[PDB]
């Protein structure tokens, strides 16, 4: 019963038969900026079902010596659809997220993910003082891989990542994770081509394994926008 | 004892004994039972 | 005016005192509080939650690879796999975990631990373990009929992928103290075991070697005392770019 | 559900279970909850009514000690021929270059607190006649404002910045600095650039800024030199925090970033922060008698 | 007498603090209070009032003619004829106004602004000039089809002489940074932006030139925070005569 | 019309508009007031609840902070050979010799307000054998009262001036001196001549005369040498505040009239008090990427 | 805290929020409307 | 466009909807298969996983 | 402020004094009382014994 | 005089005269009368 789920947003439905109930970050939902917190005082716009509808990113192989594969949001979609045209004409914006990650293999197949959505996650670099550039961090749509997942790539670990909010995908339980994210910001809005509310990170801490004939498995990774609010109407930057 | 006039001057504040752990021990939308959770 | 004298500890600056002091900004107006998720308001709700042991701690494990356990199928009966040792002041698995990094700002102790194992074989594997829990007093046990003995969870695999085995605060003292002293009788907590109930068994096409990953964390009737400075982190220099703030 | 909680939960006893269907001690890691086990569900236990207090971890308690954030050295003398801290120093605030401090601080995203500033000087005389007991003014000087260029300089005049005037054989001067973030809370991390063209400082938010704190020796040099160090503590209250993130392993590098190297060989190596035993069937402490 | 002991701050001399002092002319009275026009309360009342931008920051305009801005008639369509930088905290046309004298003593700021705009041509000068208003993130609009895009008004001359663009808060955050870093996403504004929207068009007997006076106020939900030492005044010497008070 | 304002007003939404005779962003200059048009007429606005407290900009608190107004140097020694502030100096009161505070109170026409002093005192040893703990007193003398002459003359037995008496070693003597112009306000400005005949001084209005203020050492000279340098803080209070004038632009040149020079380019030249740009079409940091 | 006997030796008086802006913004004699100023 | 992501499991059916999203009334059966009267789009299947 | 001067006896350390100080450990919690045998509460109790 | 926000800060409890020799002197289950002991 809690195997099954449907989520429906705008024109996009996703099915998945062996999920393990979801992630509501935090035990929020997503909402509109309320007027008792609002500071930007022209009109919005919310697009709705024009934004807040699932976008599938490319997907990327689960091999032997994967690290683990990250990608920032609102960076990921900041060029898709009609959310990037928003973000490409608007000063400001704010937004949740609804986060789909699919991976399917055989029964005869092991391995697990961490599935980990993880808000300001600020990089480092390894075995410098320099701090990462612009191009070590603005990935866009194809994301970046971990350096040394063990660490987080941030001097930090792993093993205690699951204070962040998360699901695990267990090739032997579940071939889905789902966690829903609320607007995770100090300002009620932001500059979205500067600053990335949450970085959604997968790590195989247990790697892919069978002895099977092996296939291509492929992790997939489909995000809804959800409440879109902008401000600031201008061109686009683009 | 404060007799300053700004309310940020003040001793610290340790009287806030409320909890809600589940926020981060129990983020499911659907709430664990005593019973197989899948 | 007011007859007065000055007490012993008169102009101290103790870093622990309560005091309100001088406003620096009169009539400073801080920005309206907005509504954030996940505020914590007691690092007690930080250590419920479970975060991964480094149970396999050798040498030839390397990063990642010491998050998980490997299992096997084996051809002699009621085999030890793993043991995990429980001090939280020494450098073992327990250390980096959220109950263990939070802990170690504090001197005492109190309170349920829960370990949770998940097992991350194929679908098509099958096993029981035994895991058991040695309240402190004699060695760790090498054989699962001495292990037997204390606190247990018979595990099968199955659809559920977890189990549990709670360590119970079992303690003559109110509080544990993490002591450098291991062998202290207010610091050791005992052993966790795990044994081979039946075997791992798998099918020719799924993987011949299977992998538990390992949790912990306090329950809530978990308790810390006596606040100090975390041997988990020290400099002997300046940071860099710290002189270039001065300049 | 939030509730309060004062003390560490009680123990009810329990018997002997054996029902079909019920099986509390198998759980779901992949859902992301954490194990709700009980141990009169794993046990069988006694009552315990327990009575200890949970006021220790405390967010506020936790966080609210006086910590080191800067300790600066300098020459009070005649310095017409130096090169230098001619009798005073700027400090831009940081709270990131002393560990201990930044460690707890970096436990969470997102903090909201008002800062006590202790003021904490020392004297020696250079390689003895006494100790000079010196006046000092202390100037906060924030955002966009002139910082002073000597120890004369009419910017000390302080028409409108907060200075303090502070003798060494005070006690150590002490103010209280209000949260002043333009957000609601300050980031403690921070995963974005400050500026808009793409030249500027990674993970530091510019809402976070607070400006400088610039020290002098009011006195006018004396005949012989002296070393004055300043040591400036924080206190954090009235703390509001969120997210709680995992700790640093790695050794800081940087007061600039989250850099990493790790230590050559565990503990906190970056293939290894545990330090290894030899197998997973060694107990490294074992009781033997 | 009472037990006390001495904090720390004890003896210190804070120029923000507030307490009593003592009277050193006992039983003195003040003169009466009498009326006196033009009261002010709060700083806020003085920014609400418009003052005059300095536009015309460019060589060769000397004194007076650094308010004005001049137009003329051109030949080419929907031509740029002027910008204003915004950055009240770096040496634009905002510095010297009364909204920009007074919050250079603040560090943070938030609200709104007003631009009006008064045409000084003659009777007979006809035109239509659009004012854009473009939110931060990009470069100044060259082009009126860019222009456009952001906040504008559509100004025709006539018997009003005046029109108003509003520059509405849009902000990430609560307040802006008087950040010398100009770029900083705390500091910057966007900009404004002036180009005719049809014509100026006058007849023989008319000045062939016109000129614009430019005012900037804020409104009234604008407010400051994080008082500072302008960097507007500074001396490096005694004034004259300083030294005479003493003799 | 008088109302209390604690807070920033509120945003109210609004709607298209299309209104024949109803030209919102249409003004008149020419009438002298400031446009009335609000940013809900000018655009469409969502409703925004203000929460911004405008405590800061408060005259109270724009005005009432310490700002240094005297600070005088003077040799401490045996001075019988000396041509020179023989242990002792007089000060004409005058708030204008230091520019910042000079440049805040020249924001307003005319000012009420009480006087809050502050007196701190610092020693340096003559080109050491320790710092003495010296006794001070500064005396105000007001106007007709006889000044002293020397450091022992009789006028500092201080029959009927205030006095203070005060160590190094204390905190910052302070005293509140009362609102005491024969006015109702102080002339900030003062467009008028000081006396009957035409030679007295331009800009100083006789009706705020405050006095002399006195200092010196009490001690006797010490066999060595030592600078004692005083200085004075002012910080109004109960304050009263009327017609708010233009800053100034110019550097000030002399404590006793507003003369001006101007600096010898932009910015604050006589001719170009705003920096130039190249033309009125350049954005000086324009965001390129 | 004042134990001194005159008045004027009180701390600041920091609670006047009165204001009123149009005495500088709005002097004119005739009020105006939302409208033609003239 | 309108998707449905298909997981194969124990039900072995999806369905695509294709909602009625038209400029007019009706729409024609006509042999000019391009014309704007007529033309419905697509459907497409790819690759999930 | 407050008006105050200082008495005699300022600054002394007095080892038979009685006064309240600063808590060095803030917001600990001792340790529960426990039922002990034999409290003692006077010493004239202890003198009352052969 | 206790103005810090722990208890266990206060000065010394100099108030309980309680007493009960009788456990130290007469720990005997059956008490002496006033009268052969034995
Ligand atoms: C001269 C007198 C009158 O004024 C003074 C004013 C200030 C000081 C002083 O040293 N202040 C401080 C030192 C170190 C850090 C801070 C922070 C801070 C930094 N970061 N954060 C967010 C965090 F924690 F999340 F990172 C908060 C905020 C305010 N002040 C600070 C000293 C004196
Ligand atoms: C010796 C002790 C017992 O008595 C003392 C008495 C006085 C002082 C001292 O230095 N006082 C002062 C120094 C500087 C200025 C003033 C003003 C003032 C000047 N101008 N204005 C109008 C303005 F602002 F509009 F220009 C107000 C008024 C009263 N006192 C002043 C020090 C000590």
């Amino acid at each position: 019963s809690d195997r099954v789920l449907q989520l429906k947003l705008g024109n996009s439905a996703i099915v998945t038969q062996e999920a393990a109930n979801y992630c509501c970050a935090y035990g929020e939902w997503p909402n509109y900026l309320p007027d008792h917190e609002a500071v930007a005082i022209d009109k919005p716009t919310q697009p709705e079902t024009a934004t807040d509808r699932f976008y599938t990113l490319k997907s990327v192989k689960w091999e032997t010596g994967s690290t683990g594969w990250w990608w920032k949001l609102p960076d990921a979609l900041n060029n898709i659809g009609m959310f990037g045209q928003n973000v490409q004409h608007h000063y400001l914006y704010r937004s949740g997220f609804l986060i789909h990650v699919q991976c399917n293999a055989t029964k005869f197949h092991q391995g697990a993910l961490l599935v980990v959505a993880i808000p300001e996650h600020q990089r480092g670099a390894h075995n410098t003082n320099t701090s990462p550039g612009f191009d070590d961090i603005m990935k866009g749509e194809e994301g970046g891989t971990f350096n040394h997942p063990y660490v987080l790539d941030d001097g930090t670990s792993l093993a205690c990542a699951t204070i962040f909010p998360h699901q695990w995908i267990n090739l032997r339980t579940n071939n889905s994770a789902t966690i829903v994210l609320p607007w995770m910001n100090a300002a009620p809005m932001d500059f979205p081509l500067r600053h990335n509310q949450w970085t959604l990170a997968i790590i195989p801490v247990v790697p892919l394994g069978t002895r099977t004939t092996s296939s291509m498995v492929p992790i997939t990774v489909s995000i809804a926008p959800m409440c879109c609010e902008f401000n600031g109407l201008r061109h686009a930057i683009t | 004892i404060n007799f300053y006039k700004d309310s940020y001057a003040a001793s610290a504040s340790k009287q806030d004994f409320s909890q809600d752990p589940s926020k981060f021990t129990e983020p499911v939308v659907e709430g664990l039972k005593a019973a197989p959770v899948l | 005016g007011v007859p007065t004298y000055l007490l012993p500890g008169s102009g101290q600056f103790l870093t622990t005192d309560d005091h309100s002091s001088a406003p620096a900004l009169p009539c400073f107006n801080p920005t309206p509080e907005m509504h954030i998720p996940g505020q914590v308001r007691n690092m007690l709700e930080v250590v419920q939650v479970e975060s991964m042991m480094e149970i396999n701690n050798t040498e030839s494990a390397v990063g990642m690879e010491r998050l998980k356990v490997d299992i096997s199928a084996l051809t002699d009966v009621d085999q030890l796999l793993f043991n995990i040792p429980l001090d939280i002041q020494l450098d073992g698995p327990l250390r980096n975990t959220l109950v263990g990094n939070i802990s170690r700002y504090y001197t005492h102790w109190s309170g349920s631990l829960e370990m949770t194992f998940m097992f991350c074989g194929s679908f098509m594997a099958a096993g029981k373990l035994i895991l058991c829990y040695t309240p402190p007093g004699g060695s760790c046990p090498t054989t699962r009929e001495t292990a037997m003995l204390g606190t247990h969870i018979v595990w099968d695999f199955g659809l559920q992928s977890s189990v549990t085995l709670i360590i119970p605060w079992i303690s003559g003292s109110h509080y544990r103290m993490f002591n450098n002293d291991a062998k202290s009788t207010n610091a050791n907590v005992g052993y966790v075991t795990c044994f081979m109930q039946t075997n791992l068994i798998v099918p020719s096409e799924s993987s011949d070697t299977c992998s538990l990953i390992g949790f912990i964390a306090a329950k809530d009737d978990f308790s810390l005392r006596l606040m100090r400075d975390s041997p988990d982190i020290g400099q002997l220099d300046h940071l860099h770019a710290a002189e270039a703030a001065y300049q | 559900i939030e509730s309060i909680i004062k003390t560490a939960t009680d123990t009810v006893k329990s018997e002997i279970n054996a029902e079909l269907g019920v099986v509390p001690s198998l759980n779901a890691v992949e859902t992301g909850a954490t194990s709700n086990t009980e141990p009169e569900e794993a046990i069988q236990t006694r009552t315990v009514i327990n009575q200890h207090g949970v006021s220790e971890t405390l967010v506020e308690n936790f966080l609210s000690r006086a910590a080191l954030v800067s300790k600066r050295s300098f020459e009070y003398k005649d310095h017409t021929s130096s090169t230098a801290d001619k009798n005073f120093f700027k400090w831009t605030i940081n709270t990131r270059s002393f560990v201990q401090l930044r460690r707890k601080l970096e436990l969470f995203t997102y903090l909201r607190f008002d800062a006590e500033i202790t003021i904490l000087t020392t004297v020696a005389v250079n390689g003895y006649v006494g100790l000079p007991d010196l006046t000092l003014q202390a100037m906060f000087v924030p955002t966009g404002a002139l910082t002073p260029e000597k120890q004369d300089s009419f910017h000390w005049q302080s028409g409108s910045n907060a200075s303090v005037f502070f003798k060494i054989s005070d006690p150590p001067a002490r103010i209280t600095i209000p949260f002043m973030c333009i957000n609601s809370a300050y980031s403690v991390f921070y995963d974005g650039f400050a500026g808009f063209e793409k030249n500027g400082l990674y993970g530091i938010n510019p809402a976070d800024t607070i400006g400088n704190l610039c020290v002098r020796i009011v006195n006018e040099h004396q005949p012989v030199g002296f070393t004055v160090t300043v040591r400036v503590y924080m206190k954090p209250k009235h703390i509001k925090a969120w997210a709680p993130r995992p700790p640093r392993t790695l050794p800081y590098m940087s007061i600039a970033n989250a850099n990493y190297k790790g230590k050559e060989r565990a503990p906190n190596a970056l293939s290894a922060i545990i330090g290894n035993r030899d197998s997973v069937k060694t107990m490294p402490h074992n009781i033997v008698n």
